[PDB]
DNA sequence: TGGAGTACAAGTGTGAGGAAAAGTAGTTGGGACGAAAGCAGTTGAA
DNA sequence: TTCAACTGCTTTCGCATCCCAACTACTTTTCCTCACACTTGTACTCCA
């Protein structure tokens, strides 16, 4: 195999910067991920791990269940965001996860 | 005098076994390494405050904005008085403003008064001479640098009865040139970026250069980083920049290039210790104690020690220590770029014998990183030693002694709004959820009120039942729609797995559950060889993976179970996803792709090979 | 009780950057068993 | 009628200048990951 075809082979550096992110809305761009599969952030599991991080008493699980209910889309099954019309990363940042970091 | 020497150098490096042995046959240790041997050296700090107030580059030319040493003024001439101990800083708003005794720790006297005298120039270096114990007495004159003069003050009768020093000043010279210049010291001399030359100082500041200079101008160094010293009392000067040290000796002409530092170093920091003979350099890679020959003071090129960090903005401060049999040198650099000191031991006997100890390193305060670092002098085995540092991006000065025995308000500033309008109208949604909650705690309640009841019982043989029928209603359209050629919710009753009271018996009704489909189109994912995923353990069940938060959350919550029931009631419903078919539906998803690529996409789909 | 100016963000093209393991750039090392005899036609000068 | 070089012969078998290489450099082969300048409305009041 060629160098720069195995260089980008052989992983040297992390993703980093939301560069994970990215290679899953341009994969979801090539390949759509709806109507077959079910775009749903088990966020209740997300949170239960973020109360499990920091051990803070368990109604702020409770309480940020009922914050993303306040504002969401389709309250529940949370949006894996595809995108295939602009190279662009979305300035709103509409990482359906990354979207859990700030509630 | 030990042997292992180059004459023009002289090492005793990191770890390397020092080159020299006499061979001194006197059963005393037969062996004179320049390594020494002693115990250990632990340091503690005694963390204590004395006083208060594109970033890919960092400036050279700014060189400190503090200073601290004893100072005997005019009056105490004539009179008994032997040496004050003064602290002028640089305050204000763009560091413009420069501004005492000493109990047990020093800390700032009774009347505390700032004497500020103002300026109206960007202040980038503050420093003293130091002393001399050849001339007797103590120098009671200091001078800055600024980027629009140079200016010289003059401390006359420090007083005991106010607390107060009156300050005094000279003629603050503007540029006939228009170089900044860089360096002072004494021992008007200053050097310039690429020239220098003597200062004459005045004894009447009731209203220059001398008649000779000199030039080290170098067309292929590119810093803004130059150093001047004088050495060894015979008004030899010596001259810096980061590639060569030149000695200039101005009594006649007389200039030699001693330090070439192109190839693999560059000169860092340059301390003059008040040994006047010792004197301390620090070069990148390696540490010299470059001392002065008795025979001609020029330089006596010392123990030095390869030291390990390589930076790019590393100073160094030095103390000595005078005990009464010899000599010790602590040498303490520091970086602007991490909060880290690193230090060295020497010692110094009669006979030129410098030796050398060990290192060790310390840490700071975690906000920011050291910029300035002093010594005070205490008035001249269990070695002792203080000191104060400051730290960058922050307008504090602490005081340190060693002993041998994280808020940021960037995200302060990214909430908290000013509007009272608003304030409530967020603040209701904080007491929203004291009504959403209450509710929550109370009708689950009304669960803990009965126990594994025949009311219940009936409540969830109606549960399967709903979920029975309705995964056979959920079954019914996969069959029909399966020749699709190009999983589900689990939340479709919204009728129960709300008010269900135990945990062991819904785990048996799923495996009650799930013992009924024997067909086809229906498997499932077990969660009992998943749940462990929150715990990080071997859960093999979901029995004890209530009896493991049933330990976990005793103390933080009031009454500290229905909460602890619904969650783990939550979570077999939030992973909802019990739909898949059986093992036919992906397995004739997969035919069918490979169909759709090129005969060149058959090779390349290959799994289970080795 | 409609219009004149105008910052906040939704939204659209231009190249510029990042990395590695392959190859190639100048010096120095190094490759190479023979100091035999009486004798004769030509040939020295007398 | 002689001096001085040209002269073939001692045994009897079998033994016996051109190329290469070294190490450290610098470079190319390309493929992958995003930003930087432009623009219309909308928002907050602006002067009528």
């Amino acid at each position: 195999l060629p160098n720069y075809y195995v260089s980008i082979l052989e992983g040297s550096i992390s993703p980093f910067n939301g560069q994970l992110y990215n290679k899953i809305a341009l994969t979801c761009g090539m390949i759509h991920f709806k109507e077959f599969f079910n775009s749903e952030i088990s966020c209740q599991g997300l949170l239960l791990k973020l109360v499990m991080q920091c051990a803070l008493p368990p109604e702020f699980y409770f309480y940020t269940k009922q914050v993303i209910e306040f504002e969401e889309t389709d309250i529940r099954n949370l949006t894996l965001w595809e995108r295939t019309d602009e190279r662009h990363t979305g300035r709103v940042s509409n990482h359906a996860e990354l979207r859990v970091l700030s509630y | 005098l030990g042997v292992g020497v180059q004459g023009a150098s002289l090492y005793c490096p990191q770890e390397n076994y020092t080159t020299k042995k006499q061979e001194k046959p006197q059963w005393l240790r037969p062996v004179d390494d320049t390594l020494a041997e002693d115990a250990l050296d632990l340091h503690i700090v005694v963390k204590s405050l004395l006083c208060d107030t594109d970033a890919f580059f960092w400036d050279p030319t700014v060189a400190n904005r503090l200073d601290s040493q004893y100072i005997q003024t005019a009056s105490d001439l004539r009179n008994y008085r032997d040496g004050t101990e003064i602290i002028a800083y640089a305050s204000g708003k763009t560091g413009s403003v420069l501004n005492l005794t000493r109990q047990n720790t020093l800390h700032l006297n009774r009347h505390n008064n700032v004497t500020s005298i103002e300026l109206h120039s960007p202040i980038k270096s503050i420093k003293i001479p130091g002393a001399s114990e050849s001339i007797g007495r103590r120098s009671n004159l200091v001078g800055i640098i600024t980027e629009n003069s140079f200016q010289i003050f003059r401390i006359e009768s420090v007083h005991s009865r106010s607390c107060d020093v009156m300050v005094s000043s000279s003629e603050p010279l503007y540029f006939v040139e228009i170089d900044d210049l860089q360096v002072v010291d004494f021992a008007a001399i200053i050097d310039i970026k690429g020239n220098w030359s003597i200062g004459r100082i005045p004894k009447n500041f009731n209203n220059l250069i001398d008649n000779l200079h000199g030039t080290i101008f170098d067309p292929e160094e590119l810093s803004s980083w130059k150093r001047i010293e004088w050495f060894s009392h015979f008004q030899k000067i010596l001259v810096f920049d980061r590639s060569k040290m030149i000695e200039i000796d101005f009594m006649n002409n007389w200039q030699t290039e001693v330090v070439q530092a192109k190839a693999w170093s560059n000169i860092r920091d340059y301390k003059r210790i008040d040994d006047k003979n010792g004197i301390l350099l620090t070069s990148r890679e390696i540490i010299i104690v470059g001392a002065s020959e008795s025979n001609d003071p020029v330089r006596r090129i010392s123990w030095k020690h390869d030291l390990d960090p390589d930076d790019t903005t590393l100073r160094i401060t030095v103390q000595k220590v005078k005990k009464p049999d010899h000599i010790l040198l602590v040498a303490f650099v520091y970086s602007m770029r991490h909060k880290r000191i690193y230090m060295h031991v020497f010692s110094h006997r009669k006979a030129n014998l410098f030796q050398s100890l060990g290192c060790s390193t310390v840490l700071e305060i975690p906000g920011g990183t050291p910029t300035g670092i002093e010594t005070i002098l205490t008035l001249d085995f269990e070695l002792v030693v203080d000191f104060l540092v400051k730290l960058r991006n922050s307008s504090e000065v602490y005081y340190y002694a060693l002993s041998n025995t994280v808020d940021h308000p960037e995200w302060a500033s990214l909430f908290n709004n000013a509007d009272e309008r608003e304030k409530e109208s967020i603040g209701a949604l904080v007491s929203q959820i004291k009504l959403k909650e209450r509710e929550r705690i109370s009708r689950v309640q009304n669960l803990i009120e009965h126990e594994n009841s025949h009311d219940e019982d009936k409540y969830l043989q109606d549960l399967g039942y709903r979920l029975s029928i309705a995964t056979n209603e959920l079954l019914e359209s996969w069959q029909k729609t399966k020749d699709e050629s190009i999983h589900s919710k689990l939340k479709n009753l919204l009728e129960n797995s709300d008010s269900f009271a135990s945990i062991p018996e819904f785990s048996s009704l799923l495996d009650q559950f799930f013992q009924y489909y024997q067909d086809q189109d229906v498997t499932f994912i077990g969660f009992e060889k998943l749940l462990h995923l929150f715990l990080h353990e071997d859960v093999p069940g979901l029995d004890i993976f209530y009896n493991k938060l049933l330990q976990c959350w005793v103390l933080v919550s009031p009454q500290a179970e229905l909460l602890t029931k619904e969650i783990v009631k939550d979570i077999i419903w939030s992973l909802a996803r019990l739909e898949k078919p059986s093992l036919f539906e992906p397995i004739q998803n997969e035919i069918s792709r490979s169909l759709s690529g090129p005969y060149q996409d058959i090779i390349s789909s290959w799994d289970m090979d080795d």
